[PDB]
DNA sequence: TTTTTTCGATCGTATGTTGTAACTATCTC
DNA sequence: GAGATAGTTACAACATACGATCG
């Protein structure tokens, strides 16, 4: 949770409005992974419940502050999903919605922060929804999601929407090339791949993520002249399974561009693996390919407990199968 | 304290409640006519007033001058209903109490006698959040209770609820506000509330609310604070990224004459711009509807588009109508799926691609 | 730090500091409770983010000032196990806690005391003080209506009112009213607050009819009772509270003056053959005459016939047993009066030598 | 003012609305006095099962005898009626399910009647029993004693073990037909003094299904919004229906593919503020009508009389193939209003993609 | 009056009982011998008598005479335990308690010698309701058994006791009546009885009896009821076409036979009753594709659909293969597209229209 | 020489452990 | 010969383990 430099200005705007008291009581805040959002959420708690502040500023000596800072005040409820789980259940809502009925023990504000909006099940939305309509005095809330058209229609339209766009893409660009220390073409192609959200590809040079993607790209380089796909299977079966199918889903998108037509591309530190892709298929087919990845993406993503290793068999034996003359392709249907 | 547009302005009267005619007036002629029912269902879309026509309600039939359909709304027991603390109005959160055992305990206190009020009422909010035993356990008191308690139930999905549930209530549905009503509204809460604004803004915050006032206000509510206090058209338009420009023409005419570079750097161009990507794929459809429409006539075009009229004739004189319907569907299963996919402009590419084919530091305190 | 104290004076006030805490902690800092040794006295404070329990105890031997964390449930045990008579000695060595428990040495982790959640600055709305037997007499006559859990969060509690120079409490459940009142001899100015049910039950527990008079301070958030060398604080519902004066009902005429020992053996009586899911009974009232029905699922019946004071027209009406039978009880008055209006109004009950505490009963429509 | 629900619950075997077989049955029994120990009753929501449960149970206890006309008058018939006879041990299983409750009830089973010459326990909502409450009654089914009758309801049989339908008599009511509906709101509109119109009734009775408390609440609400009356706008305007005459010219207009017709009947419907979803299902079924009749000619009933000549003419000119084209093209369209950008779009491009796809009469191609 | 005819007509010798001859001859053989287990366990399905057998040979085990298989039926002994009052003869519903004490109390019970019997029997029905607890006491009890106590027991689901009580006990397993026994005890009842039949009754309520004499005797005295004291083939139709709840498979009959007036006459009859449409869909989905799976192997229909094997095993013999496969394919069409059908039962008789008199044209991959 | 499961929310039954109140028996006034 | 205190038994509340149904 680092404090990065685009966050300033939005923060200056939402602290203002709690300045004038004229504060809304449920904040819904729209960013991508790894743009920041937690630690603007942190600032604006650790500001609400500091005692005595100045300016924009908590002062970091009150109680409060030694709360915050040992992690242990008796007020700021989190709601997170448990350590072996990823889900938020019912109970810890109805739990912290029991215990909002009591006073403030510090005399101060209660603040409330959901992880992450999108991990509440329906029994738990339904469950929040008269809390986040009437709260008690001194009650503030926070949400934070990536999608919130995800969310029910009921508990959205309750919450004040706040969006934080992206900053410049030179920016970006300038930011990680000052942070770390890689190639301009490799630096653009992460920027990319993580809708130009900085601090997403930070997170992705720091693991081993870039040495998983060479491999994909050099599997997928042998499997497309010879025609089996069945060999990137042990280049997807792993618990970040998502994240290559998104790879290879935008190496495929950037081929049926490049096939199309093109000046602006995804992948730009691999000309000749998309320029080879694009000549050895037909757009049709890289079209039904790309829309079978997608799909089951969101499959794996969805279902819980689903079985990764056949799922991705069972894809790629698909792929396989279309790439034969004369089978009747998908078509996208309602 | 202060409090949000929203609930600062719940109604508290029957005359200060907009549309839902029907059910205002079947409740009005049943109070008047003595005809009182046990089971009231209001069932509709979110943000129409249910709560708001159930407790109104309950206020007029636990009134201290007598059971009448405008609430006086000063005497004890209409002023401490509003406050929320009156002992006789039990108001059940079914989204948190949906244990068989909090129902048995509720059924077992419906025989003794009202505390101060002349009914014992029941607002049970979002029933059909309940389990099948706690539906079970209400049918059989549900049918035939005591004369001293009335039931009042609101939901937004009956579906959920049994029929033998639903065949001993009386159901009534709220429609969708539409977008003069809310625009009144809102221009009334404004005026009240001494905020500067605009015709157009007030347009754009009601067509964008979808008939929900709920939204119409929180949306209100959004462009206030990032208004700087004041409710301009600039700042509506930007918060809400309308596209305004003639960017949706050019995107459909390129996609039509089959120019995969053109709409490409269209499309990179208006990602650079940073606008949302839902908006232009409404405009797209609405621009194919037009040109259909046009095509089935060449009258049925507006006054409001002269400005791009000769150009869109063009494609009404060169496009057949089959073509229309192909894109205006891709367009629209497009927009469909765009949530799911893994990101929008990602969504945005692979729906052109699939239409394109159709042709013959100062840290505060976070570490 | 260092300091050796008889296993006698600390056995009892480490067991009501313990009292509070429960098995499941879910905090590593809450698990602990905070030892304080300071001048010449140490302090003893455990709490559970909703309630606070602290106790003072002088120290004569010498000490070492200063102000730690021990995990409650390892020093019960030491202080348990040991036998009868043995002196313990403890001495804060760097990060560990040495305890020189009899001849057996003992070492706990010990934290940051900066770390613990208590409170340190009291600003108090009301203060004053009283005699234990007031406070005892209030609560046991009040509790036995207060409600056990019911969607109405603001009747699960106790009302505590100081009116001009007198107290009263009141508890309600829905179905029943209890109000007591008592002066206690000081000014205050005309304030309410609602006491959570568990505060009720911990205070309640706390006086043991001693001599010594307890001290009740109220700030905006907070109630806070010190009796002898233990303080007590607890945290307000704060969801306002329906008057009283409503739910009584106004100028009842029909009176009914009898004895207390009959009318409980009577209801007693009566209550056998009762309904057990329900115990209903009926009352019949007559020129003189009180008669009491109860009645069985298989058909049996018990009938009582009682003489009371009674001028006005006849009446029947149905009742709550148990409730009655409460009322009765908790009275404690060798005569009973009940004022009743009519046979769908609310009952009130309090006894004719004085009108200190009034009760309220709601009858069971059939 | 007590719900007509609860004021007109049969009181006799001559009370009660179709069920034939069930009560020729229950008298056959009562009269030749071949009584079982166990009857089961199924069937749809509001169809008369506790009604009948009661009725055979004031029927067994009635003072003259035991006689499948009861008397109606005499005490027991008297307290039955006002539900507080003792022998009538009324059970809500729903309410009540967990062993140690039947195990209380099962305790004290031996004891004779107190003033009845029968014991009568009525088990309501049985489903909801749990598996070792049904495990606990199966020897009492099987012999219970001399003076003992358990009478069962329950709308979903299929949950109950297979043991216990073995041991008790089936019997299955009916859904009630819609001129026995139709009949027996007249009757009671007719003793309550209400103004009414065949209309009116037909419309309710359609809109009831087969349950007569469904019919009676609708009644009610009726009722309650036509202030004291019953009327034919006034039921239209509560089910929020539009006639058969708008939908069926609409219908036949899209046929002969007459582009403007249709786009003047919609702005019409448009102005009148009619709901584009209740259009396009009448359509949907208008089409679903046509194409039973041409299934077979008695696939039509009387309720579309008033137009019924008119739509046989649809039935004998339109090939089946454009009638399968039109009903999947207008299922299409309503799946995917949803996403529509307005409502009236929506329904305006669905129709326009059903002219562009004529059969016979598809729009002229560009050149 | 009559008592019940299920009631009176149970069995009291050995030659009374029909069928389960191996049963019967083992006991009868084992008792003659004197090889006697220490513990017996009846099982198999409901209504086929396992609690008359275990009291025959209850009766059979204290007769005075002595220890036989033909018992007197005179003696004290036999008289008592046929009017269940027997002194030794302790017999436990073990569902109504299941609790460890009542076991516990029953099993130290055992320490006493019998009165007036050389053996003390404990017949312990339903046994597998018991709990753990009360399972282990009755291991312990049942390792070392007195030479004077025997235990009997009887179950429907065997599978639920514990492995160790079941090697402990010798089990008897008993079959179905089939039709041809079940007519035949039909017959002699109602001779005994002297009520008129006629022999198609007769063989219809056999049939219908499915294995279970309980159920027949019960299916035969609701007959008789709704017969006024007779039974004939008119009455026993018309009560079996009420309780017919096997619409699904006669629609598939008459759907694949191109028949339109019966497929309207079984939905009309489907409507009558109560039945969710999704469900009969989903059960015709099951039909077709069980009878694919048989035409692929004869051993596909497993001994479950015993019922309906006859029907089934001709449409697979008769229908070719494509046509059943086709009928799935529209079927399942018709399950996608049911949700946004105007009406539930409108989409369902579209459907069925569809699979009877249609053919969809399949894409046929042209590039 | 073995190998072998989706998850959340809700309902029901039986057994074991702990705390508080009421009744009975014993000792001292 | 009666009243007060202490010990034992009974009832209610809380916690743990196992089995079953629907989304
Ligand atoms: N018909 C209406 N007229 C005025 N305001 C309304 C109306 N319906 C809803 N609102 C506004 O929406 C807010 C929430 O409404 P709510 O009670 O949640 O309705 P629902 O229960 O249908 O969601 C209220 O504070 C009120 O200001
Ligand atoms: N056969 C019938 N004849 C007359 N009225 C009926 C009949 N069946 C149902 N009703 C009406 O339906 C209402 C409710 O019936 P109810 O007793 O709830 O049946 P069920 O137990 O099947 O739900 C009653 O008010 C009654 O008038
Ligand atoms: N073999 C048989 N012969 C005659 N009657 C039988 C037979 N089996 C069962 N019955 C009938 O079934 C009833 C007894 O049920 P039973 O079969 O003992 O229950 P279960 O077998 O389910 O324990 C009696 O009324 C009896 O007439
Ligand atoms: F409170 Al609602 F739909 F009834 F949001
Ligand atoms: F009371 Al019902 F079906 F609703 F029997
Ligand atoms: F009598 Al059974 F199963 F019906 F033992
Ligand atoms: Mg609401
Ligand atoms: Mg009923
Ligand atoms: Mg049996
Ligand atoms: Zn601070
Ligand atoms: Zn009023
Ligand atoms: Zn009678
Ligand atoms: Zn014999």
């Amino acid at each position: 949770m680092r404090w990065y430099p685009w966050l300033r200005p939005d923060f200056e705007k939402l602290v203002a409005s709690y300045q004038a008291g004229r504060g809304h009581h449920a904040l819904l805040i729209q960013a991508l992974p790894g743009m920041g959002d937690d630690a603007l959420i942190y600032a604006l708690s650790r500001y609400l419940l500091c005692q005595q502040p100045q300016g924009h500023k908590s002062c970091g000596h009150c109680r409060g502050c030694q709360l915050m800072q040992a992690g242990t005040h008796p007020d700021y409820y989190t709601l997170a999903p448990e350590k072996g789980k990823n889900t938020l259940g019912v109970d810890a809502v109805r739990e912290v919605t029991e215990k909002l009925n009591e006073h403030a023990r510090l005399g101060g504000a209660k603040v409330v922060w959901v992880t992450d909006a999108a991990l509440l099940t329906d029994a738990a939305a339904n469950a929040l929804l008269k809390t986040l309509e009437e709260p008690p005095a001194e009650t503030w809330f926070f949400l934070a999601t990536r999608e919130p058209e995800r969310l029910l229609a009921t508990l959205r339209s309750r919450c004040r929407l706040h969006y934080l766009a992206p900053p410049p893409e030179q920016y970006a660009v300038t930011w990680l090339s000052r942070e770390v220390t890689m190639s301009q073409d490799a630096l653009l192609a992460a920027l990319r791949l993580s809708a130009g959200s900085p601090g997403a590809a930070l997170a992705l040079f720091q693991g081993d993520n870039w040495q998983a993607r060479e491999t994909l790209c050099q599997a997928l380089a042998y499997s497309v002249p010879s025609g089996d796909w069945y060999s990137l299977l042990a280049a997807l079966n792993h618990e970040q399974a998502p994240a290559r199918l998104h790879w290879l889903a935008t190496l495929l998108m950037d081929a049926l561009k490049r096939h199309h037509g093109a000046a602006q591309v995804t992948n730009v530190d691999v000309p000749g693996l998309v320029a080879e892709l694009a000549n050895h298929l037909s757009p049709s087919r890289l079209q039904a390919i790309l829309g079978d990845v997608c799909h089951i993406r969101e499959q794996l993503m969805s279902v819980t407990g689903i079985n990764r290793e056949l799922l991705i068999t069972d894809l790629l034996l698909r792929i396989e199968h279309y790439l034969q003359p004369g089978v009747v392709l998908p078509v996208p249907h309602l | 304290s202060y409090q949000v547009l929203a609930r600062k302005w719940r109604p508290q009267t029957f005359a200060d409640v907009v549309g839902q005619e029907h059910v205002l007036t079947a409740l009005a002629n049943g109070l008047s006519l003595g005809r009182i029912h046990h089971a009231y269902l209001f069932s509709g879309t979110r943000g129409v007033g249910k709560t708001s026509i159930a407790r109104l309600l309950a206020k007029g039939l636990n009134c201290e001058t007598g059971i009448t359909a405008t609430p006086c709304g000063v005497c004890d027991n209409c002023r401490e209903i509003e406050q929320g603390r009156f002992v006789d109005l039990i108001e059940i959160d079914a989204a948190s109490r949906t244990k068989v055992e909090d129902t048995r305990d509720l059924l077992d206190n419906v025989q003794y006698a009202p505390a101060r009020g002349r009914f014992k009422v029941y607002l049970i909010d979002e029933v059909h959040m309940l389990s099948r035993h706690s539906f079970n356990a209400l049918l059989k008191t549900l049918e035939e209770p005591p004369e001293h308690v009335k039931f009042l139930l609101a939901t937004t999905d009956p579906q959920k609820l049994p029929v033998t549930i639903l065949s001993r209530c009386l159901q009534f549905h709220l429609k969708a506000l539409d977008v003069e009503q809310i625009r009144h509204q809102l221009e009334h809460i404004l005026n009240e509330e001494h905020i500067a604004h605009e015709p157009r803004a007030l347009q754009l915050l009601a067509r964008a609310a979808e008939g929900s006032l709920r939204d119409a206000l929180s949306l209100t509510d959004q462009a206030i604070a990032s208004g700087d206090g004041q409710v301009s058209t600039q700042a509506v338009s930007a918060m809400l990224g309308t596209l305004d420009d003639d960017q949706a023409l050019s995107l459909v005419e390129a996609m039509v004459e089959a120019n995969g570079e053109r709409v490409m750097a269209l499309i990179n161009e208006a990602a650079a711009r940073g606008i949302e990507w839902e908006a232009l794929l409404v405009e797209m459809l609405g621009l194919l509807h037009r040109i259909a429409m046009v095509q089935l006539s060449p009258a049925a075009l507006g006054n409001d588009m002269a400005a791009i009229e000769l150009r869109m004739r063009e494609l009404a004189r060169t496009i057949p109508p089959t073509d229309i319907q192909l894109y205006y569907q891709t367009l629209l299963i497009g927009r469909k799926e765009l949530p799911y996919a893994p990101d929008r402009r990602m969504g945005v590419e692979m729906t052109l691609l699939r239409a394109l084919a159709f042709h013959p530091v100062p840290l505060p305190e976070t570490t | 730090m260092k300091f050796t104290v008889e296993r006698e004076h600390l056995l009892k006030p480490l067991q009501q500091v313990s009292g509070p805490l429960g098995g499941r902690p879910t905090l590593p800092i809450l698990g602990n409770l905070l030892l304080q040794v300071a001048d010449g006295t140490l302090s003893l404070t455990g709490t559970d983010l909703e309630m606070e329990m602290v106790a003072r105890v002088a120290l004569v031997q010498p000490h070492e000032p200063g102000a730690t964390t021990v995990p409650a449930r390892k020093f019960f045990d030491i202080c348990r196990g040991l036998p009868e008579g043995a002196e313990i000695a403890v001495q804060l060595e760097g990060e560990r806690m040495l305890v020189r428990s009899g001849r057996s040495r003992f070492s706990l982790s010990t934290l940051p005391a900066a770390d613990f959640p208590n409170l340190d600055d009291w600003q108090s709305e009301v203060e004053f003080t009283l005699p234990q037997a007031t406070m005892k007499r209030l609560i046991e006559a009040t509790q036995f209506s207060m409600a056990h859990q019911d969607v109405r969060y603001y009747l699960n509690g106790m009302l505590f009112e100081t009116e001009g120079e007198e107290l009263r409490t009141v508890a309600t459940d829905g179905h029943r009213l209890a109000v007591c009142s008592m002066p206690i001899g000081q000014s205050l100015p005309s304030h309410s607050v609602i006491v959570p049910r568990k505060g009720v039950i911990e205070l309640m527990r706390m006086l043991d009819g001693g001599d010594n008079p307890l001290r009740v301070q109220i700030g905006s958030n907070n109630i806070r009772a010190h009796v002898g060398d233990f303080i007590f604080t607890s945290k307000l519902v704060d969801g306002r509270f329906p008057d009283y004066r409503r739910v009584l009902p106004k100028n009842p005429d029909k009176h009914l003056e009898a004895g207390c020992d009959l009318l409980k053996q009577a209801f007693a009586r009566a209550a056998i053959l009762s309904n057990e899911k329900f115990r209903g009974v009926r009352l019949y009232v007559s020129e003189n005459q009180l008669k009491i029905t109860a009645n069985n699922p298989e058909q049996e019946e018990a009938e009582e016939i009682l003489d009371v004071t009674y001028s006005g027209a006849e009446m029947e009406i149905g009742f709550n047993v148990s409730y009655v039978l409460d009322v009765l009880n908790a009275l404690k008055c060798e005569n009973v009066r009940m004022m009743l209006t009519d046979s769908v109004s609310s009952v009130q009950i309090e006894d004719a030598a004085s009108q200190s505490a009034a009760y309220v009963v709601m009858p069971m429509r059939l």
